[PDB]
This record gives C-alpha cells, structure tokens and sequence, in this order.
C-alpha cells in the first residue's frame, strides 16, 4: 500500500529518544499541512496516506487539530481504500463542527443509497461506531428498512442490526416499535447464522423494555437452540469452533430466553428441557480435543444454560443436575473453571430446590480451598461455606475453617476469622464448644479478633464453672508456644488470674511456672496488656502465697514503680501496697473471685 | 497457542538479519536494540547464537556490548549464559586488560554446578596479572566463587591468594581483597584470617590514604574487627586513622569513628592522648550534618548512640542539631532527640527558645514532638522546669488545638516529676476543658484533678460532666476517671458518695471490659467498705520518674557502638534481629508504624 | 456489552484500542494505563477474568501481547475468552503468522478485522471462514 | 554487601535492574513497590526493613533508586554510592529522569557492572571511567494584593479539605478510588510577603485523572512560592488516584434465605491511627422494595429502618482508629413480583476524619517580607486537616 506510511512508522521506531520522536512527528505535520494547504492538488493516494499518517500520530498520543476536511473528501471517493481511511478517521477523531457533521451525513446518505454492500457497510459501521444524535436523526428511520428489505445482503443485515441496536441504546426515542418487529423476529430463522447472531443481540436489548412485542422470539429461539446443540459433526461447519457447534450463538439464544419466563406453550417448554438436558449430558462426555479452547467453548454454553435454569427456577431436576456438574468442576486444572463453579454454586445455595444439593458438596469445597492457589478462588470457596452453613454443617465448617487458619496466608485470614466468630455465635450448640472455638480462634489468629469477641468469651467462662478448668489449661498450653498473639496474653492472663488454681495442682503448670510464663511475655506487651498482667500477678500473691516474694520483687522494681505510664505506675504501687500493708483477710476480701456477669 | 511466536518475520527476525550484516556499526546497533529489548521484557533468547557470534571481533565497543547482554542472562537465566563459557576462557587470556577483567567478572556472576570446572584455573591466572584492574576484579570474584557451593580446599588456596593480595602495589587491589575477605570471613566459619597483622595494619594504613573513598571504607571496617592488647598498639593505630575526615564525607568518617571508639576505651583515660582524640572527634561528626539528607539521618542515628556512650565529645556542639525548616521529617526528628541528649543547664536558654519556634510551625507531626521535647527538657534539667512550664502556658493560650493537647499531656508528667510545685497553674488549665477531644489529653486533665482534688472547691461539677458520656470514652479515660473519682472520695468524703457509687456502678455493672470491671470491684471492696484502710493503698506516695526511658541498656549500647557504621546502628538493634515473641494486634501493629517516636 | 477492546504489549504500549462507550482522551489514556497495571501483574496461575472499575476484563496473552475485552459484569466470561481467541486466529490467517509489527504497520487494517467480528459492543461474526473471505475480497479492491 | 540495585519509574515499574546475590528475588522488588513506593500511611525513612531484608532509597525527580541487601551492610556507604551513581549518570545524559534512563539502558548496564562489582562500590569518578566505558549518553534539552497592608498580629491559616471516593467489591477489592482536594489559605500578613510552601510528594504536578491546579499567584521551581492575596483564597485544587488511605472498610455478609427472608450482617473497620477519631459516621444499607419488616440489632451507635428510603441507616458519633463494629439485621419479604431477582444497590458511608485521605502533609510555610519589620518566627500558624466521604460505596 503506502510506502510513505511505512517509512514514517519505521523512522519513528528508529528514534533513540522521545525528543527525536517528537522532532520526526512535527516534521510530518509540517509536510502534511503544506501539502493540504498547497497549490498543487493531491491525488487520492496522497490524501489517503496523509490522513492515515495523521491518525497514526493521534494514536501515538499527540494532538491533531486539522485534517478532518481532507478525510471528509475521502468519503466521496469511489475507491474503497480511500473511503475506508476517510471513515476510519472521522470514527476515531470526532469533532463537533456542525458543517463537517452535515457533510458527513451526505456522504453516509450516498453510500446507504448506493446499492453497494461494501459502501453500505462502511457507512453503517460509521454510524454504529460514532453514534451521534445528528446521525441518529438522519438515519435511525432508514436502518430498520435496510434490515427488513428482502433484497439486502446478509452482511449488510448483520451490520444494520447492530447499528440499529447502537442507535436504540443511544437514541431510543428515534427507535419506535413500528411495523418491522415481526420481520426482525423472523430473522431468527435465517440460514446465515451470523445474521441470526446479530438479530439476537438486538432483540435481547429490545425485549428488555418491550417484552410483549418480541414474545414470539421465544419459540423460534428454542427451536434454533435445539437444532444447533444436536446437529452433527458435518452440520454447521462454518460455525463449529473446536468441535463445539455455534457456541456464541448458543450463548446468545440462552441469553435472549432470560428476558422471558418459562415458555407458555407446553410443547415449547418441553423442547427447551430436552435442549438443556442435552447440554448437561454433553458436559459429562469426554473432550473431543485436549485443547483448552474446546472445553471453554463447551462450558460457555454450559454456564449460560445454567443461568437460564437458575433464572427460571422452575425445573428441580435441572437445578440439581446443575449443582452436581458444578461440583465436578471444583476438582479441576482450570482455575477458571473452579472460579466460575463456586460463583455459580453460591447462587444456587440461596434457592430452595437447590440448597440441599449444594450442601452435598461440602467436602469438595473444603478440599478445594485446602489446596487452592488463586486468592480469588479461595475467597469464593469461603463465601460458599458461609452460604451453605447451618445447624448440621456448622461444627464441621468451623472445625475446617480453624484448621485451614493454622497454616493460612495473611491474604485470607481476616475474612475467615470474621466468619468464624459470626457462625460460632449463630450456631453454638454448647457453651463449651463456643469457648473452645474462640480461645482457639484467639490462639491462631488473635490479631484479627474484635475486642468485643474476647470480652464475650471471658464472661462465659466466668458464668460457667464447668468450662473454667478447660479454659485454663487451653490458655496455659497455648501461652507456652515461644511465639503467640497478644490477645492470647490478655485472655490468657485474665483466665489464669481468675482460675489458675484449677491447674496449679498439676506440677507441670505450677503457680511459679504460671507466673514466669506470663512474665516472659510482659515486657513484649502493650501497656494495657501489662496493666492486666499487674492485676493477674496480684491475684496470684493471694491465691498462691508461696510465690508472693518474686511477685513483690517485680512490683518494687524500677520498670514498674517509675513507669512512664499512669495506669502501670498506679497499679504496681496500689498492688505492692496491698500485698505489703494489707492484712491477709483484707487481701482476700479485695481479690475474691469476681462475681458472675449479668445476662442481658 | 503459538500465536505471535513466529520467527520468520517481525522484530526478532529483523534483528537477526541485522546481527549478521557485515558492517559492524550495523551489528553494534543491533546488539543495543536487543539489550534495550530484554529490559522491556521481550523474549530474545532465540537471538543467542547470533549475538554470541558478534564476539568474533577486533572492535571493543562491540565485544563489550555482547558481554552486557550475557550479563543480563547471568542472573535472570543462568543456564542461558553458560552456553558461552568457552568464550570467557579465551577472553581471559586475550591480551587486553579490559577484556580480561570483563570475562572474569562475568564468569563469576553465573551460578550453577558446571561453573567450577571452567572458572578455577582462569582465576588462578588472573590474581597474577600486570594490570591491577584485573586483580581488582579477580579478587572480588573469589568472593563470588565462595558464594557458589562447595567448601573447596583449592578455594582455600584462593583464600591464601587473597591474603597474598592484601600485600600489593595498588590500593585498589588491596582494598578489594580486604572487602572480599571481611565478607568471606563473616560467612560462614569462625576465627578465619586471623593474623598478627602489625604489618597488615601498616599496609592497610598506608593503603588507607592514597586509596579511593571506597577502599578505605572497607579497610576501616575490617580493621575495627580486631582486639589490640596494649596502650601503644592501640594508640598509634588511632593517630594513623586520624587523618580520615572527610575523605568521602559519609562513611569514611563513621568507619574511622567506629574504630576510634572501640580502641579509645582500651586507653588509660590519661588525657595525655585519650583527651586529644576525644576533641578530634567533634569536628568530623558535626560536618556530616552538612551532607545530603539520607546520610544525615544515618549520622544522627549514630551520633545519638555515641552521645550516650561519650556525652563528652559533643557536649559543646548543640548548635549543629538545630532544625532547618526544610530538612526531611526524619532528619528533623532525629535531631530533636539529640538536642534533648545534649540539653544542659548552659544551653536551655536557646534550646527552649528554638523548641518554641518549632511548636508554632505548620508541620503538625513535628509540632507535636517539639512540645514533648520541651517537657523532656524540663524533666531532664531541674532549672529549666520553671521556664518550660511558662513556655508551655504561652503556647496553650495561643489556642492551637493540637498544641494545647500535647502541652497538657506533657504538663502532667512535669507535675509528676515535681510534685506540689505548679499548683497555681491548674485553673489556667481548666480554662481549656472544652477544647480536649484526644483521649490522652482528657486523661491528663482527669488525673490532674484526681491529684490536687482539694485545691479545687469545684472539682465536683468537672468530673460530673465527664460521666455524662462515660462510654464513647477511651477505656484509658475510663480507668483514669475511675481512680480520679476514688481519689476524690478518700480526699473529700462529702458530696462524693454521689459520684463514687455512680462510677463504681458503671465499671462493675455496665462496661464489658473485664479489666475495667475487675478494677471497679477492687475499689468498691475498699471504699463503700472501710473509709480508712483504702487511703494507704491508693493515696500512698508514688515515687518519681526520670528519663531513663530513652536510654539504651549499657550492655546493648556497647554492642551497638561496635557496629557504628552499619544498619545495626540505624535500627539500634542487634544483627541477629533483622538478619520468645509476642505478635501485636493489627490494631497495635498498624498503630505503631505511625508513632514517630 | 463490550465496553472496549485493547491489544497491548508488556511495555504498556497500545496496538489497538476500540471503544464502544463515550470517553474523553484523558479518560481513555487513564483506562489504557489502568488495564496495563491490572493485567501485567498476573501470572499464568490467575484467572483470565478480573473485575475492573464497575465492569470487568477478560484477557489472554499471546507472546508479548495482551488481548483484553472489557465487558459488563453479567456477560459470559468463557464466551468472551474464546471470542478473543477466535479473533486472534483470524488475525493469524489474515496476516500469515501474525507478528506484533503486522499490527503496527497495518494498524488501519486491524480496525477492519475488528469491525467485522465485533460491532456496537456485541459479537458480530464468528465464522473464521466468512470473515476471511470478506477480508480478502476487501483487500483486492482498489 | 549490596544485594540488588533496582531503578523504578513513578509507577513502581522496575525500569532497569541488577541483582548481585541469589537471596534477592521477585519478592524483594514487590516489597519495595508495595511498602515504600506506594506507602500509604507510613512515614518514609531512607532505610526500611521488611521480611528481614533492608532497603535503601533515593528519589531523583520521578525516579526511585533503591538498594537492597540481607546483610549487616555499611549503611553510610550505600547512600554515598547512590549520590555518586547519580553524579556519574547526570554527566552522561543530564537530568536523572524516566526519559533519560529509558534512552540510556545500554550505557546504564555498562556503568553498573563497573561502578559496582558484586555489590562492592568500585571507583566511580567521571574522569577515571572513560577508559572502561564504551558508550556515550544520549542527552536531551502583582494585581491580586494591595499596597500598605498592616496588622498588629500577622497570622495564617491553612485548611486541607479532602473528599474521598471509593467503589469496593464485597471481597474488598478497590474497584476504583479518587480524592478531590484543595488547600484553602487564610492570611492576615503585613506588607507584601513572599511565601515559600512545602509538602510531602503526594500531589503530582467519570474517570478520575490525577491533576493539580494552582492560584494565579503561584510560581514553581520541591517547593512553590507566592505572594498571597489578602484574607482567604484557594491556593491549590487537586485530584489524586494513587495510594489513597481508605478510612473505613465495609465487610458485608448478606445472605438470601429462600425468597422470603434476608439475613444481613455488616462489619465496619476503622483503619487509621488509634489516637484519632472519625465523626458523623453513617452506614446506609439498602433493602429490597418488597420488604415486610426489619429487626436490627447493633451494639455501637444506633440504627433504624426507613421504608420511603428503602434503607437501614446506622449512625455512630465517634469511632477511633483500629476498631470494629457490627450491625445485624433480619429482613422480611413478600414476593409478589415473581422472577427478576434483587439487583443489590451498594452500601454507602459518610464520615469525617481529621486527616487527608490522599496522604498530603504540609511540611512548611515560610513567610519573608522584604521591607517590613516582622519575620517568619513572628507569624502565628494553624493547620487543619478535614477529610470527608464523597461517594464511598461497597457492593454487597
Ligand atoms: O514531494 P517530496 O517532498 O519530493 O517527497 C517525496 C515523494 O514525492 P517526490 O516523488 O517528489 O520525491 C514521494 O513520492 P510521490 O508520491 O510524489 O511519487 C512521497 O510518497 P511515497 O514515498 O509514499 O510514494 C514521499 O512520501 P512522504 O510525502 O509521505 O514523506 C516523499 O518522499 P520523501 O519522504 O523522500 O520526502
Ligand atoms: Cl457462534
């Protein structure tokens, strides 16, 4: 084609600096402006190429503030390559100049009014690509006529239909529902599947506000779909992609049908059912190719059919079949398929006909999460577990969430900790389970634990004698990992101040060992945390008189009594003073077991 | 599938044809375009034979270009760059120093099994070369090889080769041997390379002058590692080291400083010389604060340590640590620290006048720390206390919200260090009760009113107002309010029974904070119990606090002082840390990384 | 619907940009950057779907080129993922083992290919056979 | 010693790099990019440790130069070197810029393998280096105030006023976000003062675009200087899209139980310093049009359902940073309209915060008046930071 164009492009590439690039572009702009302005007329070859060079520069980022007039001339050329380029320019560089617009509309009019489908298509595309009101106003009335005329070529019908659709979306008021409706519907019977594909996109948009007017499309849409999904190898060769027949038209026909309720004609509803079952069956057949393109094309159709089934929410056998197929995707190479399967299953969980089916796949979801690498898939796995959780499920789901938590990334912890607390609250069977869960939650992921939540667990433990000794041992054995969470030291220190006595008799969890364990955390803690441990330590002087001397030792120390903080300095003094100046009977009065909380 | 992969046309094929053109200026341009490409992520692996053939050249610029390309593969894809080992062996023989050094550096930046075979002999040859640019490289490459696996006794032979290299004609060569060595020695075995080194010190301390800014830096660091035994051994090392400032402003100084500090304390404290060296060290440190900002920061972080170990050195030089309004926050803040550490009776006049400058500026973060700094000054120097408190009052009456609330938190710590001394002020503080929204400030007012209750006949209707919205208060504020209102009872048991029961009833019946609950009960079990015995536990005199909060355990400090140059002297932490634990909450942890302190 | 289509290289450089929605140039520029930051950060483990502003993006890379379709949230992911591949195959046939430079030197032609396969934010023609037949008839014209 | 030299553009894309030890992976780069280049609330320090790896950095124009190692390196050495490298570079191609780096990739590699062997700084002085370096650098190159203004008391006020906008998925992905801001200046200053202003490098000088517009009085050449109009005026206006501090995260747990009940739990997390209070907080959770009734329980603030609004509105007077709260609701539905499942509108928030969500921080404002008697130390100065919600939305 255009030698001057290739040269400019390769000159641009050889530039060694943005500075040089901008020099070569300004040079071209001067050249183009001269020639456009100059005395000598240009041959079309030149108009064509220079317009096309200006477009290149526009696409590189630079401003183009002339040229539009020259590209408008190209529209009236009888040479395709010249019109193409003219039409491309005005489609990518739209100006608001109302002389040009009027001029561009004439050019359109001639091309539409020629009978040349190549020229018709260029103009139709221009309209669809720009979509301006002035164009809608000039042509919106004409486009349906082109679309339903018995003589217009298929490609022109395809392009007319999508043009009409663009115009309907930008300028609805110019697209009334005239007499062309039934014949647009009739296009769903065209032999040319490209035409059928195009018409379907249009009717789907039109059916959104005009359902009654395109109600006839259902029956046609259903019989087309069923001929497509059962047709042989040697049928629809043009529209067969990696052994999957018309995947995109299939998808589109399934999508049109989501604008309507289940087919009112019992015959039609029946055909549609055979149809959907055929699709479900094919999912269970093995690949005809090991190329990922085949399974994706096949599964696009499968997923769109699953939406239809969900939207109709009216055939329980198909919904169950749907769950089970999605359940089989949950073990799959394709992260894509895992992703979509979980997403789609989340939907099915909230339907009555389908909730229980979904619960069936709990183990598979849990195994998938357990091994899953992609974060967005993990997230959707946890969302699913949440969605299906109930009285039966809850202990298993919670066990498994907690287990996963023990080795989980940081990416995902926060949301799981949150879900564990909430589910624990909704579904706790016995106060001991709740307690065993939260303390563990706190042990593993205490950094994300609401303060309120460790409050709760500390009150329950007070109000129930039966779990106190369990809570004490759990905390103690937890506290004795070399690394642990601060809220564990808050929860742990409080429980032990209050109930350390129930394990103090074990010689491996003695009063001394308890204390020194806490104290190996103390100076790595926040101030309110130490504030609590100063209270814990004073309960210990009382409960375990044997270790009063080491504790008084830490209270008299500089880091406590000359502490920069008010609470710490106030507690360490108050407490030393208590242990020193208080009668034993007094000390016991002050640090009795705290009374049970009120339940309200 | 394999779409867009074709190598029968497009950019790669165009470059392949240009790489075979027989005009070298067109080949040179190719290899540039290819390198440019790798950098932007293009696959250019297919061009590898074609690029490697461009090495068959007279032309230097061309050959060097092919090397750069091969170095790009060295790290990213090591198997790739192995394909051309046999060229490196030839090109380390080639009679151009420039090429010899080019083939060696590159051989040792590759990393697989099959590197050992080809590299050992040619390195053996390179440490033995008329050109000190070749031996400078070879040396560093001994490090490189060491990092590649295997103990290697022949490598142990290279370990000698390196030692022999420390004695050499050229300070560039010796410098890099040493730096290779100290790095080598650290990892992995212990006590390696130990020498009597009196020659070594001398060889290094003659080297350490004619040397380039880098050569010394390594030298010193290695040197500092040693432990002398005598006065006069230590001594003359120190005088030899002394000219270093400021060879290379930044690290040359601080590596000298490190050395001079370890050995310094081994000295008699005589004055004779000990005292001279200590006077020497003031100038060069102070000059660092005229460098670029990054390097200031490092120098300050270091000076901060040095000032705690030897406050003597910079006792006189507070002037340089004064804040310039356009320093980065991190250099501003570090300086502030040091001003407190050098603050002294002699200088408060000005310091205090400066801090007042800063506290009136538009950088909130920096303002807030400056009022703290004033308080830290009053706590530090008893004579300043009275003037500081005056300055703090001035500021409070300027009414700038965030200045008021910091100043008052400071004022409480001041009331605490100097009890029963600033009572008059308390009404001047209550004038501002409305304008406190931060939780710290509130608690400082509250605690203030709890102490000194009796000075205020109105201490009533104050602490009433703070009960109104007793929740929506910081649990810190609730705890302080609790203790302050039980302080008001033991002090004025009259109108108090109102409050005391209301506040004990909230902590005990309402609030879900179990720690607060516990504390409420505790007080309830003294007060609504026995009027007398509670006075001793609560109103008992609390001792005085001092600013040993900032100071580092002397044990640690010595360790950090030994690390003067390094990261450890920036983080203020033993290496084993950044190279038994409580994991703070995300609340705590995210919170901490904003406390400029 | 399809909001826009991009073909971009690793570097961030656009080689096709087709828009089916009104945007200012600043805006398009911004979007082209944003798409690049999202997609170049994902390895071969990730899905080919990702949410993007109040739409989402389906993308795949061929050699050094990312093909990206921005569509509505409720559009069928796998359908658009294979639409991309169908497009790429037509490109491969039309340019005889397509390379990135074919899209640079024939940029104006690439728009023809796109308009044949997509139009007004919808898939228009899916038949590789028909699209080529048409493209080659176009080429032979003057 | 030095384990990796990386040069990033203003996007935190690694333009060019050399890794000198096999410790330092893809991992190190991301660390730097995420925790420094896109630091959100952290206050930068020239040195940073993350995951037991140390990062040194200098900023030149729009470029980040970073140095990385896992060892107890000589800290001063690293920085000094970085200035010298910037010395060497700027003597081949001048300004250290994205453009100029891009044009000099080949040379830069060359410089790197010379200036730095195995992470050990080697002689790198310009005159010395000619011998080793084959390549050449590719180079490239009043009326708004009145006379005689007097005040007893010279004052200035700066207000940083920001509106923060967000669209977030239920999984917490930032779908889009921008801040719109402006600094309002209110100045009663004597005479004709020249002012020198300084801020952190946040602001760069329906799709949000990063922009900054200044008052006609403002000059540029780091910092900006002006002689201000008297009293109150808008110094600058700006919009930013990167590195925004989202003060609240909204975590929705909406659950459709059949076609008759709806279970809604929403948790909000405040994400700023603990010592700071957000105020006028509202959370607006929408309800379906066919809602028989609502039971709402919340234990912070108060909440009520409003049918004309089709929403649950939850109010909180104050919330500190790093806190968490929860509302929970049970919603009744009567499903006459059959099909056309509920398209959920997003959950929205209002709030006010005493900081700038863009991260803008004011570093200085120097007043210098040539004729008159006062100086900068005499000028009283208040700053205030008000940050407000704009369209702050989270899908559920
Ligand atoms: O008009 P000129 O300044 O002399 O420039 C010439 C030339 O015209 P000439 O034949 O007079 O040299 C070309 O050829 P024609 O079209 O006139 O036959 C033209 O077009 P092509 O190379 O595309 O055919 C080409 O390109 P452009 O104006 O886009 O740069 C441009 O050649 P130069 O690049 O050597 O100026
Ligand atoms: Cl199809």
């Amino acid at each position: 084609g255009m030698r001057g164009l290739a040269v400019f492009i390769s000159d641009i590439r050889n530039c060694k600096s943005k500075e040089a690039e901008i020099k070569r572009i300004n040079k071209e702009l001067a050249n183009i402006r001269s020639k456009f302005k100059g005395d000598k007329a240009l041959d079309g070859y030149s108009k064509k190429k220079y317009v096309c060079k200006l477009l290149f520069i526009f696409l590189l980022g630079h401003d183009i503030d002339f040229g539009h007039m020259e590209a408008v001339n190209l529209l009236s050329s009888n040479r395709y390559t010249e019109k193409q380029i003219g039409y491309l320019f005005i489609s990518v560089l739209v100006n608001s100049n109302s002389e040009l617009i009027r001029l561009i509309n004439n050019a359109i009019k001639n091309d539409l009014a020629s009978r040349n489908p190549t020229f018709m298509g260029l103009a139709l595309h221009c309209i669809a690509n720009v979509g301006s009101r002035e164009m809608a106003e000039a042509f919106a009335g004409e486009i349906p006529k082109i679309l339903v005329a018995g003589d217009t070529m298929d490609s022109v019908k395809q392009s007319a239909a999508l043009c009409l659709l663009r115009l309907y979306r930008t300028s609805p008021d110019l697209v009334p529902m005239g007499d062309w409706t039934s014949r647009v519907v009739h296009l769903l019977n065209d032999q040319h599947l490209g035409v059928v594909t195009a018409a379907t996109s249009l009717i789907t948009t039109l059916a959104q506000k005009n359902p009654e007017e395109f109600k006839t499309s259902v029956s046609l849409a259903v019989s087309r779909l069923s001929r497509i999904v059962t047709s042989a190898s040697t049928d629809l060769q043009d529209y067969t992609y990696y052994f999957v027949p018309a995947p995109w038209l299939s998808v589109k026909l399934l999508r049109l049908l989501q604008c309507y309720p289940p087919p009112e004609d019992p015959a039609v509803r029946g055909r549609l059912t055979e149809c959907l079952e055929t699709i479900l069956n094919k999912a269970q057949e093995p690949p005809k190719s090991k190329k990922v393109q085949h399974s994706n094309a096949k599964n696009a159709v499968l997923f769109e059919a699953i939406s239809l089934i969900i939207h109709h929410d009216s055939e329980p056998n198909l919904l169950v079949r749907a769950c089970n197929q999605l359940g089989q995707f949950l073990q799959h190479r394709e992260t894509n398929l895992r992703y979509l399967a979980l997403e789609s299953m989340c939907t099915l969980a909230s339907s009555e006909f389908s909730h229980e089916a979904v619960k069936t796949h709990i183990e598979t979801v849990i195994n998938a999460l357990k091994t899953e690498r992609d974060v967005s898939v993990r997230q959707r796995a946890v969302d699913l577990l949440y969605a299906m959780c109930d009285r039966s499920n809850a202990q298993q789901i919670v066990a498994e969430m907690l287990s996963y938590l023990e080795t989980a990334d940081y990416s995902i912890r926060e949301e799981i900790v949150l879900k564990v607390a909430i589910l624990a609250e909704k579904y706790a069977v016995d106060y001991t389970w709740y307690v065993d869960t939260i303390l563990n939650l706190i042990r593993i992921a205490g950094d994300y634990v609401s303060e309120e939540v460790w409050y709760r667990v500390i009150q329950i433990v007070i109000n129930r004698d039966d779990v106190q000794g369990y809570a004490a041992k759990t905390v103690f054995e937890a506290l004795q990992a070399p690394a642990c969470h601060e809220n564990l030291v808050k929860v742990g220190g409080y429980i032990l101040g209050e109930f350390g006595n129930l394990i103090a008799g074990d010689p491996r969890s003695s009063p001394l060992i308890q204390f020194n364990l806490l104290h190996s955390k103390f100076h790595l803690c926040s101030v309110p945390t130490r504030a609590l441990l100063l209270s814990t330590y004073i309960k210990f002087v009382n409960l375990f008189p044997e270790v009063k001397a080491t504790i008084q030792d830490v209270l008299r120390s500089d880091s406590q009594l000359k502490n920069a903080d008010v609470e710490l300095q106030q507690r360490a003094v108050e407490y030393l003073r208590l242990s020193t100046v208080a009668s034993t009977d007094i000390l016991a009065t002050v640090l009795e077991e705290m009374p049970p909380f009120p339940e309200r | 599938s394999k779409y867009f992969t074709t190598n029968k046309k497009g950019e790669i094929f165009e470059l392949k044809a240009e790489l075979n053109n027989e005009k070298k200026e067109k080949r040179k341009e190719a290899v540039k375009k290819v390198i440019a490409a790798m950098t932007v992520g293009k696959d250019v692996s297919s061009l590898f034979p074609d690029v490697v053939n461009c090495m068959q050249t007279d032309n230097l610029e061309l050959k060097k270009l092919v090397y750069l390309y091969l170095m790009n593969y060295a790290k990213s894809q090591p198997d790739m760059a192995i394909m051309a080992v046999n060229s490196f062996v030839k090109d380390c023989e080639d009679p151009n120093p420039l090429i010899r050094a080019l083939a060696v550096r590159t051989m040792g930046c590759i990393r697989v099994d099959k590197i050992t075979e080809y590299l050992c002999e040619p390195l053996r040859k390179c440490l033995k070369d008329e050109d000190p640019y070749v031996r400078k490289t070879a040396a560093v490459c001994v490090a490189k090889l060491h990092d590649i696996n295997a103990q290697m006794v022949e490598d142990q032979g290279f370990l000698d080769s390196l030692r022999d290299l420390i004695a050499d004609s050229n300070p560039m060569v010796v410098a890099n041997a040493v730096a290779a060595l100290s790095e080598i020695s650290e990892s992995h075995p212990n006590s390696n390379l130990l020498d009597l080194n009196p020659q070594n010190i001398n060889k290094l301390l003659t080297a350490l002058n004619e040397c380039t800014e880098w050569g010394q830096i390594f030298i010193l660091d290695c040197l500092s590692n040693y432990n002398p035994k005598d006065d006069r051994e230590a001594q003359s090392i120190c005088e030899r080291v002394t000219p270093r400032l400021s060879h290379a402003n930044s690290a040359v100084v601080l590596s000298a400083v490190k050395v001079l500090m370890k050995f310094l304390e081994l000295l008699p404290k005589d004055s004779d010389y000990y005292n001279m060296l200590l006077k020497k060290l003031a100038p060069p440190l102070v000059t660092l604060l005229s460098g670029e900002p990054e390097v200031q920061y490092v120098a300050l972080r270091n000076i901060n340590l040095i000032v705690q170990k030897r406050p003597e050195i910079l006792k006189q030089e507070i002037k340089v640590f004064f804040v310039k309004y356009n320093d980065p926050i991190y250099v501003k803040l570090e300086k502030l620290d040091i001003m407190i550490r050098l603050a002294s009776q002699a200088n408060i006049a000005q310091v205090l006048a400066e801090l007042k400058e800063y506290a009136t500026e538009v950088d909130v973060d920096f303002v807030r720390k400056a009022v703290r700094a004033i308080g830290r000054c009053a706590i530090k120097v008893e004579q300043s206390a009275e003037r500081c408190v005056s300055t703090l009052l001035d500021l409070i009456q300027t009414k700038v919200n965030y200045v008021v609330q910091e100043a008052i938190v400071v004022i409480r710590d001041i009331f605490r260090k100097y009890p029963n001394k600033y009572e008059s002020i308390i009404a001047t503080l209550c004038e501002n009760l409305d304008s406190l929204d931060e939780p710290d400030a509130r608690a400082a007012m509250i605690w203030i009113v709890g102490e000194y209750a009796e000075r205020i006949d109105n201490a009533d209707e104050l602490l009433e107002s703070f009960l109104e919205g007793f929740h929506d208060e910081s649990t810190q504020v609730q705890l302080t309010l609790l203790t302050a209102i039980v302080k008001l009872f033991l002090k004025k048991p009259s109108e108090t029974q109102e409050l005391v029961q209301q506040v004990l009833s909230l902590a005990t019946q309402d609030s879900d904070n179990p720690d607060l609950r516990d504390r409420g009960y505790i007080y309830w079990r003294l007060l609504s119990t026995d009027p007398v015995t509670a006075k001793e536990v609560v109103l008992s005199e609390k001792p005085l606090i001092s600013e040993e909060t900032d100071l580092i355990e002397p044990t640690l400090l010595d360790e950090l002082i030994c690390h003067i140059g390094s990261l450890a002297s920036v983080y203020h932490k033993p290496p084993n840390a950044f190279v038994p634990q409580v994991i703070p909450s995300q609340g705590d942890l995210l919170g901490d990384l904003l406390n400029l302190d | 619907m399809i909001r826009f289509i991009l073909i971009q290289n690793r570097a961030g450089k656009t080689r096709l940009a087709k828009w089916y929605m009104q945007f200012d140039d600043d805006e398009k520029q911004k979007l082209i950057e944003e798409v690049h930051a999202v997609v170049t950060v994902r390895d071969a483990k990730h899905t080919n779907f990702v949410e993007f502003r109040n739409f989402k993006i389906i993308y795949r890379r061929y050699a050094g080129l990312y093909f990206c379709i921005c569509v509505d949230v409720n559009d069928n992911n796998l359908a658009y993922l294979e639409a991309i591949h169908n497009f790429v195959e037509v490109l491969n046939e039309y340019f005889h083992n397509v390379c990135e430079l074919d899209l640079v030197f024939n940029f104006y032609k690439v728009y023809t290919v796109v308009d044949e396969m997509f139009l007004a934010g919808e898939i228009r023609e899916t038949s590789q056979t028909k699209v080529l037949k048409q493209l080659l008839m176009l080429q032979s014209l003057e | 010693m030095i384990g990796g030299l990386f040069i990033y553009n203003h996007k935190g894309e690694v333009l060019i790099s050399r890794v000198y030890r096999d410790d330092i992976g893809r991992n190190a780069v991301d660390a730097f990019r995420v925790n420094v280049i896109h630091a959100r609330q952290q206050v930068r320090s020239p040195v940073t440790n993350i995951a037991r790896t140390s990062f040194f950095h200098v900023k030149r124009s729009n470029i980040w130069l970073a140095a990385v190692t896992k060892q107890n390196v000589n800290a001063a050495m690293v920085f000094e070197f970085l200035y010298k490298m910037c010395d060497v570079m700027a003597a081949y191609f001048g300004k250290i810029s994205e453009e100029n780096i891009k044009n000099n990739f080949v040379l830069i590699y060359e410089l790197l393998d010379e200036i730095l062997d195995f992470g050990y700084p080697q002689n790198s002085e310009t005159g010395a280096l000619k011998t080793f370096i084959t390549q050449q650098g590719i180079k490239s190159q009043i009326g708004w105030r009145r006379e005689g203004i007097k005040y007893r008391r010279n004052e200035l006020f700066l207000d940083v006023l920001e509106s923060v906008n967000l669209l977030m998925s239920p999984q917490g992905q930032v779908l889009s976000a921008h801040v719109s801001g402006r600094v309002v200046m209110k100045s009663y200053l004597s005479g004709m003062p020249e002012c020198k202003f300084g801020m952190n490098d946040k602001i760069v000088i329906s799709i949000a675009i990063d922009d900054c517009t200044f008052h006609q009085c403002v000059r540029l050449s780091r910092s900006i200087s002006f002689i201000p109009p008297d009293g109150e005026f808008e110094l600058m206006r700006y919009r930013t899209t990167k590195d925004i501090i989202l003060p609240f995260r909204v975590i929705p747990l909406v659950r459709e139980v059949g076609r008759t009940k709806l279970e809604v739990k929403v948790v909000i997390k405040s994400n700023f310093k603990p010592s700071l209070l957000a105020q006028k907080i509202e959370v607006r959770i929408p309800t379906p049009l066919n809602t028989s009734g609502v039971q709402v329980i919340c234990m912070k603030g108060k909440a009520k359902y409003k049918a004309s609004e089709n929403a649950i509105v939850w109010k909180i007077k104050r919330m500190a940073g790093m806190k968490e709260s929860q509302i929970s609701a049970e919603i009744e539905l009567l499903p006459t309209n059959d099909k056309k499942k509920w398209a959920r509108p997003p959950i929205s928030m209002n709030f006010e915060v005493p900081f700038a969500p863009s991260g803008l921080k004011v570093r200085y404002l120097k007043v210098f008046e040539p004729k008159l008697n006062y100086s900068d130390h005499d000028v009283i100065k208040w700053v205030r930071y008000i940050g407000r919600s704009g369209i702050y939305e989270t899908r559920c």
